[PDB]
């Protein structure tokens, strides 16, 4: 036969084992096509109604989650136009914590609805500048779409009504529990004059009963044991030590010199009495409890249990500091007697044991506190996950609120609206940019028809009903759950309402991350390592 | 040949031809860089990364491209990048156009000597022209802005490039001087991963990666005093070996002490120095040392009220020295009030495990900081390589008192000087004086060509309106249409130009004085 | 990509690129054996036969290259050279010229239609042109003798030249008769390796390849007759399968003589007939059979003094009946003697292990036969190849009434028509027109670059004295000085320039239509 050789110019000087991709088709609708292969597989589980997903990594682990950001990232993605969504996704994670697959829908409908208009001949800038039109004006729409705003933020009565909502998202059927269980903890560590922290909130994995038998606890536990004899104590007066319990030495490297016999016979005996001395000056301010977060001695444990000391051995370098913050203590780099203002007041310290674990409970009787401790209950390790990733998400829905106690309808009401006030405001604008603009506001259409197809209704349908009722006049009316007929039900009403700026921010990063994949022109890679 | 089977060597037309081919498919791909109207590169790595970045001089170099031609552009490239600044995409097609030019005659029964003494001639003239082309202004604060927004405009899209333009500005004038050059090496580029939109501004002070350690110390101070200082504060040892020969328990806590004591004189000093400098309640003290503390001596300073850090740099100091205006002393020997600085607002913001320290609110600054803000990473990356690019065509225009105009007006000027000199040279060197004229106008050319219009008879109506009126007639962007490149605002460099232009004739020279690649070298494998 | 990985696929640029270097190589290749200052190639094949032509057909099909665009111009060459005559070189170089004109303008940003329409443009012109400048001529004997000295003065030397142009001639003559074209297939070249290659000459008659076979024969017939048949002598079966069945040794005899009289029947009439046209011991008679005679029927004709020759070729009986004028029958009904051929001359020759048979002096013969000698094969070879270009080349100039002259006057008349004409043209086709006229103006520079003269210089002298001049000024290939084509005995054709001008522009649009080289086959690497 007869081979054809290579372009002399570039191919040549190309070297094996890279790629390049010059022109848009093998290049544009390749990342398009990645995108939209992407974007088909975590499509199924969005709503409430969506199934979970069992993803195993290499670690020949187990990961039965549903949030779109852990399956991302154990997914390990070899495509830049995946990885771009990959990383907008976990930007919008650690901003907000609650819109991933929101966003991945948006990117995959917006970019599912450009490659149709750069087929038939819309270049990329029209395109960009239409994209770019309509999200700032569906950002300046936004904010006249509130009527809702949260009263007070310690009711307990209050707090447990908005996160159902986002709890019921991702564990459908018991979520008045969680939500009270989360209300009570942010108001059990809510503080004064706002600054809330979202470190406050420890989560403790104990393999007990049902999910019923979990509550939560004002305080700290730790899964360790007690090295002395002391058990129950009534009026605890811990005293932390930073220092190991163990006799100071030197740092440069030092020996004892020894002559005669009267220091070799002494030499024990003061380093003795010394240690009882110090033991007892300790014990005498005052402390029930000493925890120290180094070693321990055996002499220096026999003189604490003559005395009756209990005695609490940890290392984590971040439990410590805890357990200081929330009985108001400071820490000590030596073994001296602390002073009254550094003494850490409690109300019960005992040891006991759930399900098999002993763990030492640091329960306090007083209502405010400083942090507190959520006790989960299960038979697995997953279910267990679930719960603790749902109580974050949680966290982070009541720090969004507390930040922004703006308030927006929920299901898919806004959305409509939106598209709707897009559509309606696109009509009288000339030029090529309608296009891109009735094109932006079709892409609003994705998280209703995915909502019905994860529900099992008509699609077509719900969104006629839909667009109809905003039509007519209402505007807070969502597509109906519980029910096996498409129909229509109030948002309002029944209180499905989530975050303004948490959805604002995903828009933002989604219309980012689009313009970001469309400014790509060709592709040019490497050789794997 | 004979001596060595295992060796390579090329001939005169075989290495010439493979120049040739090599230069023109370097020329075919960087073709796609010049103008704002481009397109972006994604390039990829072999680990993963992602960089999306327009200068031509990393995409020669994350090409992947194995040739001695193209290394020697590469690192020309290069070295107009990190000596003078934007010059080396129009630099490797005029580079590459010339070698063309030089090509289309060699193969006709020519001799490349005469091209070369053409073209020394060519630039000459062409050096002659520029040197009285030149418009000298007074640079005030309006050609400074213009000139960054020109250098900018083809990077990012409008408002951040406009942004980044006045960020550039404020920062040359904050650090701008009347008798000392303009010095680098004391704007900080913090990068941040969150607020892409307008978030990148400029901070009138410093901002540090490091924070304090001590969880009891303040967290935002208000008037308080900066100490800059750079002695250690830990537990130093001897040079000699030495050991410790106790007794009993007793001697070793004396010895215990005894090695603390020293630091522990040091904190006595520095708690007295601080309360001689406050003495009441209403002010602070905050210590920027560049060596680790010992917890003992950060919970000795915690009980005062001292928010002080450690482990820094050595350009940190450099840049604390020259905004607040104290001492780095390395001693606590002659300790002076004088020798400290002013401060206004400090706080520390924490950002999930990274956490940073912002110096703000100072008498009168001269080392400022830019806060780069970005989405991801290859964007960060792309602002901060922006920002370089314009801070370096500032300084570049600070430092020439002349300016000039930008678009393509200078190369069509160029060419029909060089037209108009081409019967006055004897000899051949005609040919060469023609080719260097024609090679001249490849930048015009690639901007109709990328902008969306015709090419010849772009060209056509340029050159008539150039000769039909003496004037800078640019070559249009937006609508292909004759407009005039100093009414708008387009500005470029006279320096960059010339280095550019005197680099093209030495890669010319060294070109078309070559005619032989020979590779007869050690293999180094043995087995 | 998608549907078959295993599949090589180029785009348009790519494969543009491409077809230009080939095309480029392919010029640069065969660019020193155009005029008679040319280079001598060496081509060696596998075997180890050592083969020293000059054709450009036959180095381009020896050269050991697989390309398709290659092979689509060996194919052309092929197709011109057994279409017309000469002009392979040529061709390749036209197109090779044409390719890089339009290449040129191609990576401006140009359109190929419009290239081609201006190349068609073009074309028409130039065959118009030459309808209206060539001049009618009789064709008489020194325009022939003319016309072959300059075909073959780029083969061999001057003596051997004007010797095979001189042989050409006469054999021309010979075989001319009133009217009809000429017929071919009546040349004889025979090659014989004794002697030198200086004595070549033409014989008037028929040279055989082989001679009698009984010893008992004449060597020398002062006075014979000429018998052509092809009936079969031998001992030939029967078609249906027979058998033989005796009963004792005198049957077996009988049979054996009685089985072998269908031969001696027609020996018998051949022996009456020779005695009747003969006679007497003063006349001879020469029997050419196609088929084998058997020994029996050889002995037979030796004892009475014919000398006959078997296994002959079928292209003998016409050559030898045109020579002589006898009757080539197949049977032995009507045995005239009226269908006998007159000799004058019939003797052999022996040369180590073959036979020759020459017959000369003929009354009125029209199939001469021309003697070619040579030492080696090599030579032997070339000087048959010069044979037949020059016997293509006075066949081309006899069957057209028109002559063309040769040197390069034409092509620079061409392109000064082209040059005149381009204005009258309206849109884009004045650059066709132009790389349309700059292309046909390689012939002259190639014929300067291979004497020893400058390119350009002797373009502009050409140039210079034919637009203030109105005539036919060639190239001289002694002094580099302009002369007169049309005035020396430089000559040239019609038909065969017409030929090469359309192979080139039909060439030239069908590549510059092609711009996709898929490769989707069957690789077969079963089993
Ligand atoms: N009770 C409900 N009825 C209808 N839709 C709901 C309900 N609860 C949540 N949703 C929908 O689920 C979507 C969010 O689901 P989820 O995947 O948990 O969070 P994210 O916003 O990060 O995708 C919202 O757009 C909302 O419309
Ligand atoms: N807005 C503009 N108007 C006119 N000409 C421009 C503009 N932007 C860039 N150019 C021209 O494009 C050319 C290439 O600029 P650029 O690619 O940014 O850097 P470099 O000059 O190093 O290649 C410059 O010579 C400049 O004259
Ligand atoms: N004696 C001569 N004087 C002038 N020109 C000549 C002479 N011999 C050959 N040429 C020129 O050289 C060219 C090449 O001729 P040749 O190589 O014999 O055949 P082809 O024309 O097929 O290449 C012809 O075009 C002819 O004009
Ligand atoms: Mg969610
Ligand atoms: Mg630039
Ligand atoms: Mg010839």
């Amino acid at each position: 036969a007869l081979h054809v050789p290579k372009a002399p110019g570039f191919a040549q000087m190309l070297k094996e084992g890279a790629k390049h991709f010059s022109g848009l088709e093998e290049a544009v609708y390749r990342n398009i096509q990645a995108c939209k292969e992407l974007a088909q597989t975590t499509r199924t589980a969005y709503g409430p109604n969506g199934m979970n997903k069992m993803v195993i990594n290499h670690l020949e682990k187990l990961f039965v989650t549903n949030d779109a950001a852990t399956i991302l990232r154990e997914l390990e993605v070899q495509h830049p136009a995946a990885k771009m969504i990959v990383m907008a996704s976990h930007m919008q994670e650690q901003e907000v914590g609650d819109g991933t697959n929101f966003v991945l829908v948006f990117a995959g409908a917006l970019l599912e609805l450009a490659e149709e208009l750069l087929r038939i001949g819309l270049s990329v800038s029209e395109v960009i500048e239409g994209y770019e039109i309509a999200c700032r004006k569906a950002h300046e729409i936004l904010p006249n779409l509130v009527c809702c705003s949260a009263k007070n933020l310690r009711d307990i009565d209050e707090v447990s009504s908005l996160l159902r909502t986002s709890i019921m998202s991702k564990q459908y059927g018991n979520e008045v529990f969680l939500a009270k269980l989360i209300a009570q903890a942010c108001v059990s560590i809510f503080p004064d004059s706002g600054h809330f922290n979202v470190d406050n909130i420890r989560v403790c994995k104990i393999l007990g009963s049902g999910i019923s038998s979990s509550s939560v606890l004002h305080g700290m536990v730790f899964k360790k044991e007690t090295e002395g004899d002391v058990t129950s104590v009534k009026d605890a007066k811990i005293a932390v030590y930073s220092c190991p319990f163990d006799g100071m030495i030197t740092e440069t490297k030092g020996t004892v010199l020894i002559k005669t016999a009267e220091e070799l016979m002494n030499f024990s005996k003061g380093e003795e009495n010394l240690m009882d001395a110090q033991v007892k000056a300790i014990a005498d301010t005052g402390a029930n409890v000493v925890v120290t977060g180094g070693k321990v001695a055996d002499m220096a444990l026999h003189y604490a249990n003559k005395y009756n000391i209990m005695l609490v051995r940890l290392n984590s370098k971040w439990d410590l500091r805890r357990l200081c913050k929330t009985v108001g203590a400071t820490a000590l780099p030596r073994l001296t007697p602390p002073v009254l203002e550094e003494m850490g007041h409690c109300d019960s310290v005992y040891l006991s044991e759930v399900g098999d674990t002993q763990v030492v409970v640091f329960k306090h009787e007083k209502e405010d506190g400083a942090i507190s401790t959520i006790v989960l209950r299960g038979s697995t390790d997953n279910l267990m996950d679930d719960i603790e990733r749902a109580v974050d998400d949680g966290v982070n829905t009541f720090k969004v609120l507390t930040r922004d106690k703006r308030l927006v309808p929920g299901g898919g009401a806004t959305e409509i609206e939106l598209a709707k006030q897009i559509t309606s405001y696109g009509e009288t604008c000339p030029g090529l940019e309608q296009y891109a603009i009735k094109k932006f506001a079709e892409a609003f259409e994705a998280i209703p028809r995915a909502l019905a197809e994860n529900s099992g209704v008509k699609a077509n349908e719900v969104i006629s009903k839909l667009y109809a009722v905003h039509q007519e006049g209402n505007k807070n009316v969502g597509l109906d759950i519980e029910a096996e007929v498409p129909a229509v039900k109030d948002m309002l009403e029944a209180g499905i309402l989530d975050t303004y700026l948490g959805k604002y921010w995903a828009i933002k990063l989604a219309t980012n991350a689009a313009v970001t994949v469309l400014r790509v022109d060709q592709i040019i890679m490497a050789k794997p390592a | 040949k004979t001596l060595n089977p295992k060796a390579e060597v090329a001939r005169a037309q075989a290495a010439l031809a493979v120049n040739i081919s090599a230069a023109r498919g370097l020329q075919d791909v960087l073709r796609t860089n010049l103008g704002p109207k481009g397109t972006m590169k994604m390039l990829v790595s072999g680990a993963g990364d992602i960089k999306l970045t327009k200068d031509g001089n990393v995409l020669l170099h994350e090409m992947q491209i194995q040739h001695p031609t193209a290394s020697l552009i590469a690192k020309v490239a290069t070295a107009q990048d990190d000596i003078t600044g934007d010059g080396t995409t129009s630099n490797v097609l005029i580079i590459g156009e010339l070698l063309k030019q030089a090509d289309l005659y060699i193969s006709e029964g020519l001799h490349p000597r005469i091209i070369t003494e053409g073209f020394e001639a060519a630039k000459e003239k062409a050096l002659q022209f520029l040197e009285e082309v030149k418009v000298s202004r007074e640079m005030d604060r309006e050609t400074l802005i213009d000139v960054a927004r020109t250098s900018l405009r083809t990077k990012v899209h409008a408002e951040l490039a406009d942004v980044l333009t006045e960020a550039v500005v404020d920062s040359i004038l904050a650090i701008k001087k009347q008798d000392e050059p303009i010095d680098l090496f004391m704007i900080e580029i913090m990068e941040m991963k969150h607020k892409s939109e307008t978030d990148t501004s400029l901070i009138r002070g410093l901002v540090l990666d490091h924070g304090a350690r001590h969880p009891d110390m303040k967290k935002r101070v208000e008037d308080a005093y900066i100490l800059t200082c750079n002695v250690s504060l830990e537990y130093e040892k001897t040079e000699v070996n030495s050991g410790f020969f106790y007794k009993s328990a007793e001697e070793r806590e004396k010895l215990v002490k005894a090695e603390r004591k020293f630091i522990e004189d040091r904190v006595k000093k520095i708690i007295e120095l601080k309360r001689k400098v406050c003495g009441d309640s209403d002010k602070g003290f905050v210590v920027i040392n560049q060596k680790g503390i010992d917890p003992f001596s950060l919970d000795a300073l915690s009980k005062e009220g001292i928010v002080a850090l450690r482990r820094a740099k050595r350009r940190n100091m450099e840049r604390l020295t020259l905004a607040c205006g104290g001492v780095a002393l390395n001693s606590f020997d002659d300790l002076s009030p004088d020798c400290l600085g002013h401060a206004g607002l400090v706080y520390e913001y924490t950002l999930g495990e990274e956490k940073f320290t912002f110096i703000e609110k100072c008498n009168n600054p001269r080392s400022v900081t830019l806060l780069i803000k970005g989405p991801n990473k290859h964007t960060l990356t792309q602002i901060k390589d922006a920002v370089r690019d314009g801070l370096r065509a500032v300084k570049n225009a600070i430092d020439d008192g002349c300016v000039v105009p930008g678009a393509g007006a200078v190369e069509v000027a160029m060419a029909e000087a060089l037209i108009k000199h081409k019967p006055s040279v004897k000899g051949r060197a005609q040919l060469g004086v023609q080719a260097f004229a024609d090679a001249l106008l490849i930048i015009p050319k690639v901007l109709a060509q990328n902008s969306g219009f015709d090419l010849q008879e772009t060209l056509v109506k340029i050159q008539a309106e150039h000769s039909e009126s003496g004037q800078l007639v640019g070559v249009d962007l937006n609508t292909g249409e004759p407009m005039v490149a100093a009414e708008v605002g387009v500005w470029d460099n006279y320096c960059v130009k010339k280095q550019l232009l005197h680099s093209c004739t030495v890669i010319a020279t060294n070109i078309l004085l070559v005619d032989e690649i020979m590779r007869a070298g050690m293999s180094s494998l043995k087995g």
